[PDB]
RNA sequence: ACCAAAGCUAGCUCAACAUACUAAACAAAUACAAAAAUACACCAAAAUAAAAUAAAACAUUCACCUAACAUUAAAGUAUAGGAGAUAGAAAUUUUUAUCCUGACGCUAUAGAGAUAGUACCGUAAGGGAAAGAUGAAAGAAUAAAAUAAAAGUAAAAAAAAGCAAAGAUUACCCCUUCUACCUUUUGCAUAAUGGUUUAACCAGAAAAAAUCUAACAAAGAGAACUUUAGCUAGAUACCCCGAAACCAGACGAGCUACCCAUGAGCAGUUUAAAAGAACCAACUCAUCUAUGUGGCAAAAUAGUGAGAAGACUUGUAGGUAGAGGUGAAAA
RNA sequence: CUCGCACACGCUUACAUCAGUAACUAAUAAUAUACUGAUAAUUAACAACCAAUAAACCAAAACAACACUAAAACGUUUAUUAAUUACAUUGUUAACCCAACACAGGAGUGCACCAAGGAAAGAUUAAAAGAAGUAAAAGGAACUCGGCAAACACAAACCCCGCCUGUUUACCAAAAACAUCACCUCUAGCAUUACUAGUAUUAGAGGCAAUGCCUGCCCAGUGACACCAGUUUAACGGCCGCGGUAUUCUGACCGUGCAAAGGUAGCAUAAUCACUUGUUCUCCAAAUAAGGACUUGUAUGAAUGGCCACACGAGGGUUUUACUGUCUCUUACUUCCAAUCAGUGAAAUUAACCUUCCCGUGAAGAGGCGGGAAUAAAAAAAUAAGACGAGAAGACCCUAUGGAGCUUUAAUUAACUAUUCCAAAAGUUAAACAACUCAACCACAAAGGGAUAAAACAUAACUUAACAUGGACUAGCAAUUUCGGUUGGGGUGACC
RNA sequence: AGUAAGGUCAGCUAAAUAAGCUAUCGGGCCCAUACCCCGAAAAUGUUGGUUAUACCCUUCCCGUACUACCA
């Protein structure tokens, strides 16, 4: 979004434009996951992939900041726990062909407790931890039956 | 705010049907079409374009039917006539010269020689004869008659060249389309629609016209006898 | 002698410190037409701010104007500008903690709009006030103290003659002499402008060069600069009210223009007629004249008129919103 | 004397009983539906709230027998389900609502015009002026812009412009303006929200106005189409001079020039620049009026329509008849105002006034200056010459490097819609043709000598529906901004 | 009033290389006239200045043309 000069003349009319990227529609491969999925990706971004040499090597080495979308993110996500949970999943009839598909991508390898947080916004993050803290309060009856046990542990180990 | 269309009803049925007026106002209540609105309250009657359709597809054979009677519809320019067969009713657009008690036969085997052109029977272009009047054009297989609808408007069969018929439309302009399109043989009935003079300036009201604006425009270029030359024929027909 | 006058509290303003920041109240009911316990769902959204202005016009441009992390300097320098108006950095530098926080700020036309966003004016967004005074005790109202001083009246109407007064005079007039006051103009008593009168409130502001006074002086200044008698500090300065407009975002079709729903009216008379025919009411428009002109009425009353089975009147409710809506074009 | 009862919508206790009103409210008093305090009230049968799905059913309301064109609100039955269980919740008053008011205004339906609901005059006198009503001698438009108004009149005819009913500037114009049936031009071969649940006898964008007789000539320019030549005026628009010529007049004709064609039919001193009160006849005692003719109207004229006619008109003009206070010429009598008495009690305005006349003077029209005249002070009721009267910071006119609306051949130029090209993107195909033997071999078919290359292009060529990006082209729509000065007031001419 | 604007053979036009057509004059063709063919003559409104003239400017004269508006 910005201003433009017409006939690029300083002393000519200031003009409004808008320029768009050009999108396409394309379906992609991704060898971790091995789905594929129609995303509308631009001219830019296939070149990026041809860059890193990889569908899943474009995802797993671009930043956040480069990347820029809640889809490859989640994308990531999906991914860096499948490496690191090692999921048999992938293909239960090619063992074989499932070391080799991990064995490219060892690099970037993760503890899980670090590869499910990576694809999260402020506010998913949140309810993912209220979630994981939400705990029904303990009733007084057994908070009061465990002081009163105590107390009678006390005066039996005190005779 | 968005409106909603009346046209709701998802089931065929012979019996008119509830209609609401717009008067040239979209969905988001803005005019769109001058000169709309303030017009006699009107019914819909249900009107079975495709000729060809089967009761059921257990015996997809041609079949025959009976014309009960022949009303005034007040939407379309022509006359709509109910017709009856197996246990289904069907109001299809009447030809010049349909009355009550008649038998009309739906057809759509395609012959060598050729099959007699009656009044009333819809037949594929590929079994006409060469010089028939026809109406209720399907553009493509099983679209359903889409052109030449209105009162008094017949197209003539031109010729049949490489398997594909060639017709001409009312505006005097050739169209090419599949010789397998169902049609029917006929002029439209109401032959003096054209005829008919209206009396005074309220009549146009009842028909739901409203009167035009009273600003004065000076003619462009636009306006003057243009003789332009006919534009090439339209085909339907998708070549490999 | 009436009307009036006087009071000093209510609270407020600007900071500082500071926890770290949508208060108080939530028993029940609150986004059905909010404050109405109770039924098969749809739910949601973003697109650079523009212009009034300055350049004495106005098209490129016009500080602050959403998002800076500060202070002493580099500096109003390099640069960017119809090279005009004006806009303007950085590299590189400086900054010792806590208490000492209160007032050469106002006192009911002031200070917040506030006793209050309440009355009240608007359909709505929105606009938005005036208003308090006894004493220690009024469980001292045959109650008490205080100025009796604004315009306006009363006590007390007026007696030839004149910008209303002055010179005077034994004596108020009588006599003599004097063309109201500001603003605006070559020139105004002008019949040019403004003011009924009273109280309260209401309009000159900036320190580059300079002049005056003083400190120290080839050096001055409590760093950063200026210097061939200069440097540092003080004092001396440049108003108020008013447009038609322009841009952005909201709120309005309960009046009116048109349309979509759903309803309701047209008696008698004349004609084979429910024929945009005819006579004439209800009903709907408003031709002509007279009253009315701060009126009964911010468009009416009286008489008289045109249509009155239609392109007709009419109730309820919904739709189109300003770069537009709507229009049997009257801008 | 007559807008009465009730419901809906709205208002929200203003309603009812009792008591009080010195003061507050009623524009006054009595007094209390309207102001204050206390207490009390509208009771459901009426009204609101008050099932879902599948299937059969082309056949109007108007006393509806049966029909018309504009084709029409208004449902029953069968099947599968539906908590089954006295008493649920809510609206019930009024003299009322919207208009700043207890306002002569605005306000839907049912039934009556009354059996119901209300009071034009606070008390006097009986002046002028003003408003409303009745009557009139003789004359009957002599009034006047006009027969406006009024009338014991309530009729007849001509013309102009629109055909007609209808519509518009709410609040100065209701018309000759707009619309309209008719005619004509133009753009479009078609599907799920307009147009349309339609399909060229259809639907939009416009012009002109029924009917009848007609709508002449012109594509040079502009515009549109074709997007090339070209084609289009019921597209914007246009549709001529000079000189001579039949005794005189007129000019059939002729010479010559320019044009895309040179105004044809018709009508005509008109609603038609000026000349203009053109000329003439009829109407009148008298005609700048009205109708009928003459007619270059050098600026009438044919769908920006010409011309003629029926019907129609709260449009505009003229004539006759009848009526009358319009008028010659005013008068009498009533009511509301008016004047006196009692109650309540506002507005524009106001420098101070102890507020005269005349002539002269003067910022050029003096109650105030100068020279003279007049002159006890006050109250009430009248007439409007002056106070350059009161009202609105003049609408006219000019100025302002002050605004805005409209139009385009002004300057600058996006967005958006549509047309076209290039690029991006996707896809398709690819390894190539003009001898002739003159000699002469060969049974043919061909051959050899006298050419049989290279190359296709270092990729090339073409297609591409729907969406859609960047950069250009054309058009529509539209955005920004201005429109110099001097001038014996501005414009115009001229000047700088 | 102002401004605009033009004059060319007898007539009308185009060029300033003063031409073209017609008219006029003479001759031929025909019975005669006209047509037609052949030959000749003919002009830059006016004054002054434009090296010198002409197309130009100026003066004189005729005639043509537009406009004369807000109160
Ligand atoms: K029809
Ligand atoms: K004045
Ligand atoms: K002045
Ligand atoms: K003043
Ligand atoms: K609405
Ligand atoms: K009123
Ligand atoms: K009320
Ligand atoms: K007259
Ligand atoms: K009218
Ligand atoms: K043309
Ligand atoms: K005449
Ligand atoms: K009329
Ligand atoms: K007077
Ligand atoms: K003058
Ligand atoms: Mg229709
Ligand atoms: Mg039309
Ligand atoms: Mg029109
Ligand atoms: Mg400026
Ligand atoms: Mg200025
Ligand atoms: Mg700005
Ligand atoms: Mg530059
Ligand atoms: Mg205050
Ligand atoms: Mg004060
Ligand atoms: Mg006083
Ligand atoms: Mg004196
Ligand atoms: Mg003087
Ligand atoms: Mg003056
Ligand atoms: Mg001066
Ligand atoms: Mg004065
Ligand atoms: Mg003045
Ligand atoms: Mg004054
Ligand atoms: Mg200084
Ligand atoms: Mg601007
Ligand atoms: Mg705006
Ligand atoms: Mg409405
Ligand atoms: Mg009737
Ligand atoms: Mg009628
Ligand atoms: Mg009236
Ligand atoms: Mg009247
Ligand atoms: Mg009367
Ligand atoms: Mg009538
Ligand atoms: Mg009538
Ligand atoms: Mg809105
Ligand atoms: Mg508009
Ligand atoms: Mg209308
Ligand atoms: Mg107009
Ligand atoms: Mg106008
Ligand atoms: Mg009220
Ligand atoms: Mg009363
Ligand atoms: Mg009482
Ligand atoms: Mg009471
Ligand atoms: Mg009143
Ligand atoms: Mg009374
Ligand atoms: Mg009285
Ligand atoms: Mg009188
Ligand atoms: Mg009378
Ligand atoms: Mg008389
Ligand atoms: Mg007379
Ligand atoms: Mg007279
Ligand atoms: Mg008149
Ligand atoms: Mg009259
Ligand atoms: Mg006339
Ligand atoms: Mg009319
Ligand atoms: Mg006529
Ligand atoms: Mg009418
Ligand atoms: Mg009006
Ligand atoms: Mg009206
Ligand atoms: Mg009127
Ligand atoms: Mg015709
Ligand atoms: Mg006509
Ligand atoms: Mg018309
Ligand atoms: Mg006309
Ligand atoms: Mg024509
Ligand atoms: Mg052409
Ligand atoms: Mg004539
Ligand atoms: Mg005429
Ligand atoms: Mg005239
Ligand atoms: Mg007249
Ligand atoms: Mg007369
Ligand atoms: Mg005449
Ligand atoms: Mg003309
Ligand atoms: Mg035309
Ligand atoms: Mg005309
Ligand atoms: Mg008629
Ligand atoms: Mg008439
Ligand atoms: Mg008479
Ligand atoms: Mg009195
Ligand atoms: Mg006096
Ligand atoms: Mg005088
Ligand atoms: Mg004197
Ligand atoms: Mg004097
Ligand atoms: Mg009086
Ligand atoms: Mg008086
Ligand atoms: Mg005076
Ligand atoms: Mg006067
Ligand atoms: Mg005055
Ligand atoms: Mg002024
Ligand atoms: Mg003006
Ligand atoms: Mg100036
Ligand atoms: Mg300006
Ligand atoms: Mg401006
Ligand atoms: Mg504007
Ligand atoms: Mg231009
Ligand atoms: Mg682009
Ligand atoms: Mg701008
Ligand atoms: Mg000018
Ligand atoms: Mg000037
Ligand atoms: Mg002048
Ligand atoms: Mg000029």
């Amino acid at each position: 979004l910005g201003h433009r000069y017409v006939n690029n003349d300083k002393l000519s009319k200031r003009v409004r434009k808008v320029w768009k990227p050009q999108l396409f529609q394309r379906e992609l491969y991704s060898e971790i996951l091995d789905k594929r999925f129609t995303v509308t990706v631009t001219m830019r971004t296939l070149d990026l992939i041809d860059q890193a040499c990889g569908f899943d090597f474009y995802i797993l080495k671009t930043p956040k900041e480069d990347l820029c979308s809640k889809f490859g993110m989640d994308l990531k996500r999906g991914m860096l726990l499948r490496l690191a949970r090692q999921d048999p999943q992938l293909h239960p009839d090619d063992p074989a062909r499932r070391a080799a598909i991990y064995d490219r991508y060892k690099a970037f390898v993760i503890p899980e407790a670090e590869a499910e947080w990576v694809g999260l916004t402020l506010d998913e993050a949140v309810e993912k931890q209220r979630l994981l803290e939400e705990k029904d309060p303990i009733p007084l009856f057994k908070i009061f039956v465990e002081e009163l046990l105590g107390q009678l542990q006390q005066q039996a180990l005190s005779e | 705010a968005t409106s909603v269309s009346w046209k709701s009803r998802t089931k065929y049925t012979v019996m008119p049907v509830k209609m609401r007026k717009s008067g040239g106002r979209n969905h988001t209540g803005q005019i769109q079409v001058h000169g709309i609105g303030g017009g006699h309250k009107q019914r819909y009657r249900m009107i079975d374009f495709l000729r060809f359709r089967p009761e059921h597809e257990s015996k997809p054979g041609p079949f025959e039917e009976k014309v009960i009677a022949v009303r005034y519809d007040p939407c379309r320019s022509a006359d709509i006539a109910l017709v009856a067969g197996g246990n289904r009713k069907r109001w299809i657009i009447a030809t010049e010269n349909m009355k009550a008690g008649d038998t009309v036969l739906n057809s759509d085997h395609i012959g060598r020689m050729a099959v007699a052109a009656r009044e009333g029977d819809a037949h594929p272009l590929g079994a006409l004869p060469v010089g028939t009047l026809i109406n209720n054009v399907e553009s493509e297989p099983g679209r359903g008659a889409q052109y030449i609808r209105a009162a008094g408007t017949c197209g003539v069969l031109l010729r049949k060249v490489n398997g594909t018929a060639i017709i001409q439309l009312p505006s005097k302009r050739q169209m090419q389309v599949l010789e397998t399109c169902i049609a029917t043989v006929g002029r439209v009935s109401n032959v003096d629609h054209n005829k008919r003079v209206i009396g005074k300036a309220g009549r146009n009201r009842w028909l739901g016209k409203r009167p035009n604006s009273g600003l004065w425009q000076r003619k462009g270029g636009w306006a003057g006898r243009k003789i332009r030359p006919l534009p090439p024929m339209k085909s339907y027909v998708k070549l490999p």
